[PDB]
């Protein structure tokens, strides 16, 4: 960084001089400065300028992301306002000056893989750029699209997995370094409970058994914790049953309940008086709610098998306003 | 309704109004004028559809309105008679909005647990909307008596 | 939801009535009304993201938002801003078919206040798209279905 | 939750004071009153639906609630009114047969008057309708475990009202 | 409490009690006088149990009071001995009980942790338990010393 | 409360924008409407006495409500319930003199529904009986005025259910 | 407006409006139509009006636009002018709203207050309103003008 | 409300404890610290007005909140977002003398979030505000006093958020 | 959350103004303490168990919360606070390497206040094992170490008090 500071500083006081060099090669096809206009021309300066800034800005980041977000979206949005040819021209100019500032090679290509990042989007069409999901909705709750860019600025999430592996032998065993495997574990124990519950010191035996050998699934994994003893009296025995389903909610899916539809659908399943069931595991009831959640296809789609669940926030999957 | 099953199938999907979805708007709009007066006719025979099909009924079932039978009393007797009247209402609801939806909303869900806490015979109930069916088919023209006929049969299905 | 139909529907049976006249006109009103309305919604599907884009130019663009220190400011911020500017449009269409109001509401009036001030974006700015968005419509729609199309619009306004 | 033998040794807990003759009274009371309410809950759990159509009966059915408008209007609603009931006759034994009306504030009676009053369900009423049930269920339970069971019941409607 | 549990599993199957579980209630509460009278023998001769268990755990593990051993010195070997007499107080607890949740509640859920800060060793402290047992089973007669010791087993398991 | 020339003043604030021809078309429309309220509006003073009278005749009035056992029973109860009837009919010009639903909202609607379950006042019936007074009401104001009435008490009723 | 005014004071009365009220509301209705086309005319002539009444304001108080003054500096200056902008706005609201309730809510109350924190004078703010006056007068007829001069006074009084 | 001697007496009352040389230092540090408060404090109020006039002027005005459809638009709502801003101001003087945070949480933090949400006022931009006023606070009372001025500053604005 | 390095970087953005030298002196000043602070967490995370042993036997242990009726009396207690003792080591060494104290804000500072108070866990006593835990740290890490550990956990102690 110390040095990247020098880099940035040197960047800085030529920056006026290697956007003027950009601006003089394109002021590929070369357009007049009179037929844009001046405002035209004024957005066109400021822009250079601007991903100047953020090159700085990128440099002491230390992350191409910053260009990145950014970069993407311009390049769609110019192009009937703006030539495609003359912002690129403009880089040519202002890598050779990023060159001659920076007599250390590195220096200079450092400064060089930031205006690279701004370039290869912009080289980039606007079909080769992907546009991000949009949350999809039964017939409740309107589907929300999120943009890239913004998902893209969003802090990446992190995600625990761990996959059953088919064998030779035909009964599934899964590969995960000591720690690896049982990290998911850890995160999924986690989730579902809100908190570790290591510091505790119990949890469920022959649940986390069955998934270290790999043989149930960990999204039968997380079935399993929401019908344990554990998770009922931590929550469900404490709670009206309109606050239960509530909670249950947000472990098990990632999302708030978003409709008045779809708490009622949820609070018939826990009020129900179970069918009898010839499993000896206790038949609907609160275990029915649990059920009906890992069953459904939003959760099992967006989840998948493998994945645990995690909480579905403002950087993914858009969030309604309602 | 027609329309507001097409816009939260839309919804769902995130997107404008698909041009076929579009068509069928615009099928159940002409439609419209043909189903108010279907409903119109139905609302103006109503007291006599409920009297005709309360009479097939107690001769269908004489149990019903007898001293063991829930329906018996005269108190009793104008329950039974009011709840054809309600299915009736709601049956006119049905075709104006071209849908089940209102129908199925106000009377088919919690029908079963209600009419098991009054210790009603739903079978007797459905064997009433049947009565009234074939009243009203009578007074309505054929093609008309189709339309009005599916939203019969749905309240028998469902009871 | 609620659209002109079941809402008609809606106020009869809460009274336990069936359906009057009065009542009767009401829904063939609406029948009357709607065979355009399929055509306005069609107008608007097809020249929507002209109509977006029209509307940023007007009021969005070329604002204090857009120069750094504004919500517009940066292609993030930017790229936002378009896809509520979608979000309006897609519901005051599916508002003019069904021809109720409460779709708005329920889908977009109710929260939106309160996430807006959470994030940080202006309301103001926001109206301004919207009424923007009603006079680019309303051209592309043509008079007699305008007066329908721009009383969704204003809703989602005043709503804000 | 919490029954009457864990709640004493609870307070004795909290003293860490190790279970003493007064202690042993409070449980061997409860001990002896085991038995009926055991017997009062089978009769409670055999005649429940019986129990809620009299009360539905005695109380909201025939009224305005019923009438078009009301809150009892609709199949749906109608519905969940009895399945109301239902829980509230469910608790009620659950509390019988612990001794102890905790389970009934952390299940039922919590948050319960704000969800009620957000869906405009009339509180009185509901408590009227629990009120029937107690009646109903004294007569069936007999007037030794009428007593136990009618508490309980006070308990619910005074924790709505 | 046995009863708790049967509410509790009956709550979360949301249904009125089974048989099987009412009848395990009534045999409880037929057991639970003949319960208070085995808790109380232990009440009484706690303060002697303590004494004796302690001096059988410290021959047993010399370690523990020695210079390097955590129960070493008057305030530890004190802190020790508070220690033994908790889990007393906590076994007739979960004797009038019936269960050992009441139990598990107050001295089972993070002991490890707990005494893993403190540095004690758990084995020790299942030692000194063990030790009680044996005292407390002289102490009682064979059947009540049965009921007793699965408890005493319980807390022996959990650390 | 707010009225439909505010309404267009308001909408403009938070615009900023100075009055424009388009909102003045919207005012121009009042201004035609306003004279014809005003008309129905004398109507309804004159005749609230008989209004109350007739819509509790046809609705409240020789019915279980106003025997023992009823709501209406008793002098006091009779009295607030003609009170009642007054204040929607009030209230109900005053918004129909406005050409805003809104003043029905602030003062009228806001907390009726839990005013009436505490009291144990029927809301269904209240209801009624404002549905019988707006057909009176519709006779005596004569159609044209009938409809601008008729949104007002549909309004009030479709709030208390 | 004047119809708000009307309704609150019978509704603080408790009685249904007044038939001398009723006839001072049909007079407003009919007066309406002139109000509207007053306000238009002020509206066009927005921008001037704003400009000379400034002018005219600089040179009664020189101390405001001086090294020392609130509006010295031409980002001041804009925002005094923007200030005269939103009174005169607010204006003609009162007109066509035929009371001052619609300008007194927007920008009498709490005004002391907020040009207090500002350090703004409140008297010189009152003459650029006296000064919009007298430009907006000489632009409308005679009857029109008084009408309009009552408004303004009232802000004028106001502050 | 408590400061920080009546923090440490109150904690020593509940334990019937007399003051002991650990207390006494707790007690002897707030003492050292007294002075400079006080020197503070005086700057704070004599500076009040400009505190809050430049705190606005960061944050608030020339924004999006004074122009028309903002919250603080209108001089009503400008007047009161300045009648908030000298409450935090008081309090935050008030805290700073006494060394506690806890008449923070009983007069200005308890409700605050409630009002806010039902008045639609914005969090976020009153935090903001907060925040600005802690920086021009922070320069007029020098760095020793900065700190401490920080703290309850800080406090106000993790409340409201 | 945010960074020191980010936070000059946005303040700059909002300004639109490429960074000036006093910035960039500032970001070079973060740059040198970085070395310092990434030892000073590799010491924190291996001593961490011992780090919240002495700060319990400084204030938690052998103190009324321990004995029967304190809130850490019980094993599930004891656990859970020395569980949050580690929350609160974790987070003041992550602050630490960010070099800001908003992390703190955003994760354990919010909703603490609420949670603990539901809980009738002690505030005050808490603060007083974050102070020790200070102590502690200040000591393993070393004195140039210890000035940047101790002012994150003086902002967790100003947070909770
Ligand atoms: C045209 C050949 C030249 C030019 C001028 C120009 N720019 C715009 C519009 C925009 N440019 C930006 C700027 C940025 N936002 C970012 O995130 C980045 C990356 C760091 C930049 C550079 C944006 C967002 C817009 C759109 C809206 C706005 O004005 O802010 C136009 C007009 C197009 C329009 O209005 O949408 C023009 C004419 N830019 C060049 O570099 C070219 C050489
Ligand atoms: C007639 C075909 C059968 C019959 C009817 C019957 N019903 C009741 C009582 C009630 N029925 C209803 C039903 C409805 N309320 C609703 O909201 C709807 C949907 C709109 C329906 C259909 C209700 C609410 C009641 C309860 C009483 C009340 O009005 O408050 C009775 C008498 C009840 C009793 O058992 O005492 C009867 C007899 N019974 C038959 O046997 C016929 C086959
Ligand atoms: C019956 C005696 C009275 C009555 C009941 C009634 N309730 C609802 C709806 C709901 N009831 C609840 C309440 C609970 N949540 C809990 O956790 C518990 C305890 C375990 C209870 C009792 C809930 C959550 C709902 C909403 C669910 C849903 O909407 O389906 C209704 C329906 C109201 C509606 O508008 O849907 C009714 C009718 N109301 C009466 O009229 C009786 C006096
Ligand atoms: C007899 C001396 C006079 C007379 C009486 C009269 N009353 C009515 C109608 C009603 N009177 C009551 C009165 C009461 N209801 C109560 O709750 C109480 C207190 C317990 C009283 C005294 C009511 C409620 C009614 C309304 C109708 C109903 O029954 O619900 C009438 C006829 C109705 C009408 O006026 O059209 C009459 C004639 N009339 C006289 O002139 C005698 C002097
Ligand atoms: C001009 C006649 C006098 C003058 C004006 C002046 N005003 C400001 C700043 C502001 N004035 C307002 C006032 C309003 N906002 C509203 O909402 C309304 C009613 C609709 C009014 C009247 C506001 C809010 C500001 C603050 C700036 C902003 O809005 O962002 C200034 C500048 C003050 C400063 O130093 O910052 C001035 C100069 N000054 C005089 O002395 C003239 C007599
Ligand atoms: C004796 C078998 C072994 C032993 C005992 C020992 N314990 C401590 C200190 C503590 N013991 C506890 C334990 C409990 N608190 C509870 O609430 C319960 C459940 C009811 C238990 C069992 C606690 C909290 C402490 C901390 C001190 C305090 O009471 O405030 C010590 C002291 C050592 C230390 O403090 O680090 C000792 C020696 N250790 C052995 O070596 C024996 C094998
Ligand atoms: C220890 C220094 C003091 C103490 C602690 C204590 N805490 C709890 C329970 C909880 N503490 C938390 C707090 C956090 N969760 C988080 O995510 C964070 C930030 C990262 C914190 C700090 C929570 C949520 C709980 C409840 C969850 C749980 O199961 O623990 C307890 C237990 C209280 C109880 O009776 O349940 C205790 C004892 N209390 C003291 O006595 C110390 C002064
Ligand atoms: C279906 C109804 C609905 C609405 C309306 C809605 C609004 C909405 N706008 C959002 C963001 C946003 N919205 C805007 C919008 C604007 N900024 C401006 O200055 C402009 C005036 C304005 C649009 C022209 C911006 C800029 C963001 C990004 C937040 C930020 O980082 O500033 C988000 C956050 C979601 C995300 O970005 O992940 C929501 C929820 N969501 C919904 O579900």
């Amino acid at each position: 960084g110390q040095r990247r500071i020098a880099i940035v500083a040197k960047l800085t006081e030529n920056a006026e001089m290697i956007v003027s060099r950009a601006a003089n090669r394109i002021f590929f096809e070369p357009i007049n400065i009179a037929r844009y206009g001046p405002e035209r021309m004024q957005k066109s300066i400021r822009d250079l300028d601007w991903f100047l800034r953020y090159t700085t800005y990128a440099i002491l980041a230390g992350d191409p992301s910053i260009l990145e977000a950014n970069c993407l979206g311009l390049r769609e949005i110019l192009e009937k306002s703006c030539s495609i040819s003359a912002t690129i021209v403009a880089l040519l100019e202002m890598r050779k000056n990023a060159a001659r500032l920076f007599k250390d090679e590195a220096d200079s290509k450092l400064v060089s893989s930031y205006i690279s990042v701004v370039i290869r989007a912009l080289d980039a069409d606007r079909s080769d750029a992907p546009a991000d999901i949009v949350r999809p909705s039964s017939e409740d709750r309107p589907g929300l699209t999120l943009p890239y860019i913004y998902k893209l600025s969003a802090d990446s999430l992190t995600t625990f997995k761990m996959t059953a592996i088919y064998g030779a032998d035909g009964r599934p065993k899964v590969n995960l370094s000591s720690d690896e495997k049982e990290r998911v574990v850890r995160a999924a124990y986690r989730q579902v409970f809100e908190r570790d519950l290591k510091a505790y010191g119990q949890s469920v035996s022959e649940a986390e058994s069955k998934v270290k050998n790999g043989e149930i699934s960990v999204r039968e994994f997380v079935r399993r914790l929401g019908k344990s003893e554990l998770y009922r009296r931590e929550f469900y025995q404490p709670f009206i049953n309109s606050r239960v389903l509530e909670l249950a909610f947000k472990h098990f899916l990632g999302r708030a309940p978003e409709s008045r539809a779809e708490v009622q659908k949820y609070f018939s399943i826990i009020s129900s008086p179970i069918v009898r069931g010839q499993s000896s595991m206790p038949s609907g009831g609160l275990y029915a709610l649990i059920d009906a959640l890992i069953d459904s296809e939003e959760y099992t789609s967006i989840f998948g098998e493998d994945t645990v669940p995690y909480l579905r926030n403002l950087g993914v999957e858009a969030q309604p306003s309602w | 309704s027609v329309l507001t099953k097409a816009i939260v199938n839309a919804d769902a999907e995130a997107r404008y109004l698909s041009p076929g979805e579009l068509d069928r708007i615009k099928s159940f709009v002409a439609s419209g004028e043909r189903r108010l007066r279907i409903a119109q006719t139905l609302t103006e025979a109503r007291e006599r559809i409920v009297k005709q099909a309360g009479d097939q009924l107690f001769q269908k079932r004489p149990d019903v309105v007898s001293p063991g039978g829930n329906a018996y009393g005269e108190k009793m007797t104008a329950l039974c008679l009011r709840d054809l009247d309600y299915y009736l209402r709601l049956v006119t609801y049905g075709i104006v909005a071209g849908d089940v939806t209102p129908i199925e909303e106000i009377g088919i869900i919690g029908v079963k647990e209600m009419y098991n806490s009054l210790q009603t015979p739903i079978p007797a109930v459905a064997e009433g909307v049947r009565a009234m069916k074939n009243v009203a088919t009578s007074l309505l023209s054929g093609d008309d008596a189709a339309e009005a006929g599916f939203y019969f049969d749905y309240l028998v299905g469902a009871m | 939801m609620k659209d002109a139909i079941s809402t008609v529907i809606a106020k009869y049976d809460s009274q336990g009535k069936y359906f009057d006249n009065a009542a009767v006109d009401q829904l063939k009103a609406y029948f009357a009304t709607g065979e355009l309305r399929v055509r306005s919604a069609a107008a608007i599907s097809a020249n929507a993201q002209s109509i977006i884009k029209e509307a940023t130019a007007k009021a969005l663009l070329y604002s204090s938002l857009t120069r750094t220190g504004g919500n517009m400011y940066y292609a993030r911020r930017f790229a936002a801003c378009i896809r509520d500017m979608e979000y309006f449009l897609r519901y005051a269409t599916f508002a003019m078919v069904a021809g109720d109001t409460s779709l708005l509401d329920e889908y977009v009036l109710n929260g939106l206040k309160e996430t807006y001030t959470s994030l940080g974006v202006p309301i103001d700015a926001t109206v301004k798209g919207i009424n923007a968005l009603r006079e680019v419509v309303a051209s592309v729609v043509g008079p007699e279905a305008a007066g329908e199309a721009s009383k969704y619009f204003d809703h989602l306004a005043k709503g804000l | 939750m919490q029954d009457a033998i864990t709640a004493v040794i609870n307070n004795y807990d909290v003293q860490g004071k190790y279970l003493d003759g007064a202690a042993l009274d409070k449980l061997k009371a409860y001990f002896t009153t085991g038995a009926v309410r055991v017997r009062a809950a089978a009769v409670i759990s055999s005649n429940a639906t019986t129990i809620i159509k009299e009360a539905a009966a005695k109380a909201l059915i025939y009224s305005d609630l019923t009438r078009p408008g009301g809150n009892m209007y609709t199949t749906r609603r109608y519905a969940a009114c009895i399945r109301d009931m239902d829980y509230f006759l469910r608790y009620a034994t659950y509390a019988m047969l612990a001794g102890d009306p905790s389970i009934l504030d952390e299940r039922v009676l919590n948050g319960l008057k704000e969800t009620y009053n957000s869906l405009g369900v009339p509180i009185a009423a509901t408590v009227g309708g629990i009120q029937a049930m107690k009646e109903v269920v004294g007569g069936l339970v007999g007037p030794d475990a009428a007593k136990e069971a009618s508490i309980y019941f006070d308990y619910l409607s005074s924790g709505l009202s």
